[PDB]
Formats: C-alpha cells, sequence, structure tokens
C-alpha cells in the first residue's frame, strides 16, 4: 500500500539529527582526557610563574626550598 | 534508428564563426556576490520525502 511505503521512505528523514546525536555520544566518551593533559600542562609552567602566585594554586601548602644557602644578612 | 534518420550539423560545412549553431542553452541561470562563471549543470542536494 501507498501508505506504508510512504512511512518505510520516512523513516530516515533526520539522518542529519542522527548525526549530530553521534557528535554528543563521541565527544562526551572523548572529552575526559582533557584532565590528564591539563595537570601535566600546569605542572610544567608551574616553576615559571612567580613566588606569590605558586602559593596561592596550593592554599600555601608550597613553599620556596630550604637548602641551607642564601640566608639573611646580619 | 533516430542515429540513422537524423541529419547531423557537423556534415553541413559553414566558413564564419558567425553561422556555428546557436545553442538552445540560455546564458542566465548562476547569479551571486563574486560568482565569475555563470553556467553549471549538476549538484549533490538531497532530494525530500
Ligand atoms: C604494591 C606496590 C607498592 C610498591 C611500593 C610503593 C610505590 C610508591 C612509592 C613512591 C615513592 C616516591 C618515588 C619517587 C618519585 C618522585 C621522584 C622523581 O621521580 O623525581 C624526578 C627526579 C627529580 O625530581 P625533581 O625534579 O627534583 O622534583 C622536584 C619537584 O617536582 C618540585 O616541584 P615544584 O616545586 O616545581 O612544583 C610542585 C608543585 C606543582 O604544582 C603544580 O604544578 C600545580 C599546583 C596547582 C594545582 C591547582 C589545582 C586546582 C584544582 C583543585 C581541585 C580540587 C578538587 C577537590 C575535590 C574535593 C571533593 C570532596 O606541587 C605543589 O606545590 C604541591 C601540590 C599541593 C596542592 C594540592 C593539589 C595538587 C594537584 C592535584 C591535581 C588533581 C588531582 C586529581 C585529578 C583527578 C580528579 C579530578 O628526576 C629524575 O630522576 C630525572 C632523571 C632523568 C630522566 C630521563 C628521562 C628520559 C630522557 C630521554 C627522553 C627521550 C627519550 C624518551 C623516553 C621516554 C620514557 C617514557
Ligand atoms: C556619507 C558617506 C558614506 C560612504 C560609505 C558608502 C555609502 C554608500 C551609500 C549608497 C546608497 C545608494 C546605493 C545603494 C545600493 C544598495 C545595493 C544593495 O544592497 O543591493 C540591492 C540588491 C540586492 O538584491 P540581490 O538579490 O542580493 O542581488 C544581488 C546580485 O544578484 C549580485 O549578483 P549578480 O550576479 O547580480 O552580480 C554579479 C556579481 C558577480 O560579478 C563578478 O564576479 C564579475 C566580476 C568582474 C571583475 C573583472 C575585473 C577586471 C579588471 C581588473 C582591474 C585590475 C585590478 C587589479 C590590480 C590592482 C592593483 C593594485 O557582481 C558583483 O559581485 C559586483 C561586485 C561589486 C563590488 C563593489 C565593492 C565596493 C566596495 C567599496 C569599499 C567598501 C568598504 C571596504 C572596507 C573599508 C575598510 C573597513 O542588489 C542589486 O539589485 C544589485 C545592486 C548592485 C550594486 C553594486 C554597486 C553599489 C555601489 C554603491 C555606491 C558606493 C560608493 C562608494 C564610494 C563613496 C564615496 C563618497
Amino acid at each position: 500500500s501507498r501508505a506504508v511505503y510512504a512511512k518505510l521512505w520516512a523513516s530516515t528523514a533526520q539522518y542529519t539529527q542522527r548525526r549530530h546525536y553521534a557528535w554528543y555520544q563521541i565527544w562526551s566518551r572523548v572529552i575526559p582526557w582533557s584532565v590528564p593533559w591539563g595537570i601535566f600542562a600546569m605542572w610544567m609552567v608551574f616553576p615559571a610563574m612567580p613566588v606569590e602566585y605558586r602559593q596561592a594554586l596550593t592554599f600555601g601548602i608550597w613553599q620556596k626550598p630550604n637548602i641551607g644557602t642564601h640566608g639573611p644578612d646580619p | 534508428l533516430e542515429e540513422e534518420q537524423q541529419r547531423k550539423h557537423l556534415d553541413q560545412e559553414v566558413t564564419d564563426v558567425s553561422q556555428l549553431v546557436e545553442p538552445v542553452s540560455s546564458p542566465h541561470q548562476t547569479e551571486g556576490w563574486f560568482k565569475r562563471l555563470r553556467y553549471w549543470h549538476y549538484k549533490e542536494t538531497a532530494e525530500p520525502t
């Protein structure tokens, strides 16, 4: 019947929308890889920033190294 | 049968560019900003339901 043939033709009318739904599915699996790569980036540029900023991103945990040199002058 | 009963233009003798056959296609077709070429045939646009 022509009615049946019409519904079969229309079954694939929303190709473009289904490709967009594919985009979402794949990008949701891939986007978490930004965290490992992000940690390493900050890890690399941390020593090139000022001392004042290095103590802020760590909540006062980080401090200058104490190796026993360059102490105050009497 | 069409190929043996119809005449061909290339079998006639012409001598000047002004006597060449005129195409049945119209030159007025594709329009747009910065569209240099003005005549085309085929496209890949999707057909609807
Ligand atoms: C069962 C088995 C058990 C076995 C036994 C146990 C096993 C384990 C034992 C291990 C023991 C230790 C072993 C030693 C390890 C360490 C030593 C070591 O290795 O040192 C390296 C050693 C020397 O080390 P070093 O450089 O002296 O170390 C200096 C320090 O790094 C000094 O660094 P720095 O001072 O410059 O910077 C430090 C700074 C660095 O700081 C930074 O860079 C960033 C700081 C700011 C971070 C801001 C974060 C903001 C967001 C916070 C979010 C919070 C969420 C909370 C949620 C709460 C929920 C309730 O960090 C801090 O200040 C401290 C951090 C405090 C803040 C807390 C936050 C931390 C970050 C957290 C990130 C998120 C984590 C979770 C993620 C997942 C969830 C989301 O180097 C060598 O030996 C080099 C040798 C030569 C190597 C040659 C390599 C090959 C060369 C050829 C290459 C070409 C060929 C290719 C080859 C490729 C081969 C692969
Ligand atoms: C108070 C002062 C204010 C000053 C600011 C300006 C104020 C202006 C107010 C004007 C008010 C009255 C006029 C309103 C007109 C509105 C038109 C409109 O919206 O369209 C309606 C209507 C829209 O309907 P539509 O369905 O979209 O039709 C579109 C057509 O299908 C189109 O497609 P088609 O297939 O029909 O056409 C063929 C198509 C395709 O044709 C081709 O592809 C053929 C091309 C052949 C080229 C062969 C060249 C060979 C020779 C080369 C020589 C050597 C050069 C290389 C060597 C260089 C060495 C250094 O042709 C074109 O694409 C034409 C290209 C026109 C280029 C003109 C660009 C001028 C830019 C001026 C500078 C602007 C600022 C720039 C940025 C500054 C920094 C921020 O369009 C038409 O019906 C056609 C009208 C076209 C008019 C074009 C000319 C307008 C000129 C206005 C006056 C400008 C004066 C500027 C100086 C003032 C000094 C004080």
